[PDB]
């Protein structure tokens, strides 16, 4: 029996959730496909009056009669991120308009009334659509305003009728634009008319710063400013020469973090293991915090994402570098603070409101942790004040055990590399990858590209876990680990960005210079819409070096701009690396 | 934290370091001693004077 | 013998430094070959170009 | 060839049905829609002002040089906020097995 | 969630406490179950540790 | 310098690199070959379950 | 400080009685006055053999031993050839292994550096005289083989 006047009961994200998944395994458990989208329209509503979506006249005969066999089906698991559970709906309210303007403009060529045919149409075939999300929901409403706002181009597919196609083929598109265009001008220009599919859009944003210082340083010798004696040869006599390059150029940008939803593997029931594991633990006769499947999800669900937890590792190590070289000064920003519980008995389970939960006093020592808990820390600001630093968001890791913890903070040299390995041993090897796409030659790439924009670049998510005492262990090990990359010769990395320098200015000959109209007069372009595949700049970067996995693209077509006025004066870079295009000798002829 | 070419031990060896002057001092005995015996028995034998 | 770089480097690649060290001896007065102790990779000081 | 486009209808005359392939996952692939394409999108669109930049072409006619082929449009979306109404009808109900 | 070595570990180690070294007079001091599917193994389960 | 090239002039075919002063790692530098491979044996030393 | 067996007794069974019992096969150890004691200090003393082996052998740094004898979390050291070696543990942060000498009682393959060298290489004159204190008599002897 509950209480109805003395009580009073605080929640936060997790037991509202729980008490509605606990809620969904009794009865209407397949409608969590069907629900996630509902309350996405709900909350953001868009051009949307009296509306009569989704029908449910709640008759609920059966929660009163229990012991009803439970049925078992497919699991939607959708978790609504923070930010991405209103963008689901921004979205569909979006293509809700893609759907209601395509029906309600096309009847309204009638000079003198558009109500008698367009109340009529109460069928749902208009409902009917192409590409992204549409549930069995409907929209009968009586207002008829929808003549003000503008059409939103998100769907690029078939099944469209009048008017919404009128942009893409006829040339009177030219006319239907500018009604359909508002607050927005530019149509004198252009001729004829066709709509694209580029989203890109600016904000955003950033910052930062611081300071730191301490101390320490460192050585070784020194780093920080060497000279590269290139020595080119094409028959038996050769030419030589000194050249110098320098890391630190320019200041801030770094990345936000794009969100992202977590999913699972499907089925009703409960594991043995995830369950049988969880006893060992702790001692409570009934389960403190009160929730049975969103202890079992967590655990479940995400078998590992771990991108910006991780990057900040090979960074540092690669950040050591330049430092170790000759390390005068270090500085360690205010918050050292580790988000480390001492002696909390079941919070463990509560605690799961965290993003995540890792185990001390198993496979971690004093020195693994603080790697672990510097990077909930803002990166950068440490050993170097200049050069290769930025700035990242980065996830809530929560350390926890009963007894055990320790602080740290200065590394040794042959030896921060393989404790920052022994992390990744335990738990299962997704720290590569941020090793080769993050790690390798985008840092002074994305450096040098800081010369035109700033501050907009993003891939790859955010948080991991996996721990909560132990750990299976039934798969990857690692004894002998070493690669070139940890050792003192960062220049495969610095030098692999100048070569690439060559290759963003690789575009310009075949853009334009002086006998092609000059900047700010042609911008007869057509590279950068967020888009890598069929879009020509990016499939020559896509073509050998760092293909597949970052956002650039929008930089890119202000940098090849940018270039054409430095390289019309006496300004160039260096020359020939793995290159092969013609309209600009890359090899000879 | 060391310099010039820090290792962790026996264990866990990496790329060759180079040569600079001491942190602290190195005294124990590698066990290449055995292989040390290639150069007296390599030479011992095959002499002059024997 | 000579060599190239970057290979699965087992106990070659000391053979081209080794080596680097004594085909450039017209600018160097150190010579060393038969006693090396594993820790062995000496400066090209002016000899890798 | 982004510009090579597929045409369509629907009003006049009566359009076929079209029933899409079963997908498990919603979020999945709306989230796969917009990674594959590599655009940061939507994490933007969080905010209450958000602009999107489109860009118009020239096709079929052999073009000139007129120093403009391609033409920009950004366009300023701020969100606005009218009351909600819901209603309840009856609809299909579930199996519930005994 | 059923595993007991170290339960019986206090036994072991208290067995040869007693065992070669001679009798040992104690107390006994428990809260104490009264059966296996009645009110009170009902009522038992309550309250962690 | 295409008068001292004679036939053959203006014809880069590769570009070696290396270091001007001498410290810590040797640093003759061909190894760029190998970058555009950014990974060829290093990703998997012996990972084995 | 040793964390040896790791058993949190979860003992939620024995409140639900009418539990099918499992037939298997019975130890029957008997401990016997004198024995129960002895087979422990025959475990202790086999401990050593395998705590000697990987300690000693990183010991050849001659400036720090903590970094890498600290790392070695996993059991792959607990793994033995002969007697008697059962599922648990011994994570600690001692590290003072240095005093004690090593007691052979396990006459078998898999040792390492130091252990070794006791029985084939004749640096064991060195290692022996270090090995051994409070006992002396190293001056006569020339090679090195423990029986």
């Amino acid at each position: 029996r509950q209480i109805q006047p003395g009580s009073a009961v605080t929640l936060n994200p997790g037991l509202v959730y729980s008490s509605i998944l606990t809620y969904a395994m009794d009865t209407s458990c397949t409608d969590l496909l069907q629900e996630a989208q509902i309350i996405a329209c709900s909350l953001q509503e868009n051009r949307y009056f009296s509306r009569i979506g989704l029908p449910t006249v709640v008759s609920l005969y059966d929660l009163m009669v229990p012991a009803f066999i439970a049925q078992n089906s497919a699991l939607e698991g959708a978790r609504l991120s923070g930010d991405l559970s209103k963008a689901v709906g921004r979205v569909h309210q979006m293509l809700g308009m893609v759907a209601a303007k395509d029906i309600i403009s096309a009847t309204h060529m009638q000079s003198r009334t558009g109500f008698d045919p367009s109340h009529g149409i109460r069928q749902y075939l208009n409902s009917n659509s192409r590409l992204v999300t549409q549930m069995a929901s409907k929209l009968t409403g009586i207002g008829l305003f929808d003549a003000t706002p503008q059409m939103r181009i998100f769907s690029e597919m078939d099944t469209a009728d009048y008017a919404d196609m009128l942009h893409l083929t006829i040339f009177e598109g030219l006319w239907l634009v500018q009604d359909a265009s508002v607050c927005t001008d530019n149509g004198p220009i252009s001729f004829l008319v066709n709509g694209e599919k580029l989203l890109s859009a600016d904000r955003a944003g950033y910052d930062v710063l611081v300071e730191e210082l301490t101390l320490a340083n460192i050585r070784i010798e020194h780093h920080k400013m060497p000279t590269g004696a290139f020595t080119t040869r094409w028959v038996a006599a050769k030419r030589d020469s000194a050249l110098r390059l320098t890391p630190r150029s320019r200041t801030a940008h770094r990345v936000d973090m794009v969100r992202e939803c977590d999913f699972n593997p499907t089925m009703n029931l409960k594991a043995a293991g995830p369950k049988a594991r969880l006893r060992g633990s702790g001692v409570k006769s009934r389960r403190r915090v009160s929730e049975v499947p969103l202890a079992h999800v967590f655990r479940s669900p995400p078998r590992r994402e771990s991108t910006t937890t991780t990057d900040d590792s090979p960074r540092w190590l690669t950040r050591e570098g330049p430092q170790l070289t000759r390390r005068v000064p270090i500085i360690d920003e205010p918050p050292a603070y580790e988000s480390g519980r001492s002696s909390s008995p079941v919070t463990s389970s509560i605690s799961e409101g965290t993003s995540q939960h890792e185990e001390e006093m198993g496979l971690f020592d004093a020195e693994e942790l603080p790697m672990q808990q510097t990077v909930i820390a803002t990166e950068a600001r440490r050993r170097l004040g200049r050069g290769t630093l930025e700035r990242i968001q980065e996830a809530a890791l929560e350390g926890q055990v009963a007894q055990g913890e320790v602080t740290a903070e200065k590394n040794r040299r042959i030896e921060a590399m393989l404790s920052a390995r022994d992390p990744q041993f335990t738990g299962r090897e997704q720290i590569t990858k941020m090793l080769s796409d993050g790690g390798l030659g985008v840092r002074e790439r994305e450096e040098w590209l800081e010369l035109v924009d700033k501050t907009v670049g993003v891939k790859g998510l955010k948080e991991v876990r996996s721990i909560d005492g132990i750990r299976r262990h039934l798969e990857e090990y690692g004894e002998r680990e070493g690669f070139a990359v940890v050792r003192t010769l960062l220049s495969g990395n610095s030098k692999h960005v100048r070569r690439i320098n060559q290759l963003i200015r690789e575009s310009n000959p075949s853009a334009f210079e002086t006998e092609a109209s000059r900047m700010r007069r042609l911008r007869a372009d057509w590279d950068g819409d967020a888009g890598s595949a069929p879009v020509n700049a990016l499939h020559f970067v896509g073509n050998s070096p760092g293909w597949k996995r970052w956002l650039e693209n929008n930089n890119i077509p202000s940098d090849i701009q940018v270039a054409g006025k430095k390289r019309m004066c006496s300004y160039l870079a260096e020359v020939l690396s793995h290159g092969n295009l013609k309209l600009s000798d890359a090899t000879k002829l | 934290m060391a310099a010039p070419v820090l290792y962790g031990g026996a264990g866990g060896t990496a790329t060759g370091p180079g040569d600079m002057r001491r942190s602290l001092m190195h005294e124990k005995k590698q066990v290449f001693a055995e292989l040390r015996r290639e150069a007296q028995a390599l030479r011992v034998a095959k002499e002059a004077r024997g | 013998g000579r060599l190239v770089e970057g290979t699965s480097l087992d106990l070659f690649p000391p053979q081209l430094s080794s080596e680097e060290f004594s085909t450039c001896s017209e600018a160097t007065l150190a010579w060393r070959n038969a006693p090396s102790s594993l820790g062995v990779r000496p400066f090209a000081q002016e000899d890798s170009r | 060839k982004m510009s090579v486009w597929d045409p369509s209808t629907r009003e006049g005359a009566r359009g076929y049905r079209e029933k899409v392939v079963r997908f498990g996952r919603q979020i999945a692939s709306l989230l796969q829609y917009f990674e594959n394409m590599h655009s940061p999108a939507l994490d933007i669109i969080a905010c209450d002002k958000f602009l999107l930049k489109y860009q118009i072409y020239g096709d079929i006619d052999r073009d000139p040089a007129f120093g403009e082929n391609t033409m920009t449009a950004e366009v300023p979306v701020v969100w606005d906020k009218c009351e909600v109404e819901v209603k309840l009808y009856a609809g299909p109900l579930q199996k519930l097995m005994s | 969630g059923q595993s007991k070595l170290t339960r019986l570990v206090k036994g072991f180690l208290i067995l040869l406490e007693m065992a070669e070294r001679k009798e040992v007079d104690f107390h006994v001091g428990n809260h104490i179950h009264v059966t296996y599917a009645i009110a009170p193994v009902c009522d038992s389960y309550d309250l962690p540790g | 310098w295409l008068v001292m090239a004679a036939t053959c002039g203006g014809g880069s075919f590769g570009i070696g690199k290396l270091k001007s002063l001498c410290k810590e790692f040797s640093v003759p530098k061909e190894l760029r070959d190998a970058l555009r491979v950014k990974y060829g044996l290093f990703g998997g030393k012996d990972s084995l379950e």
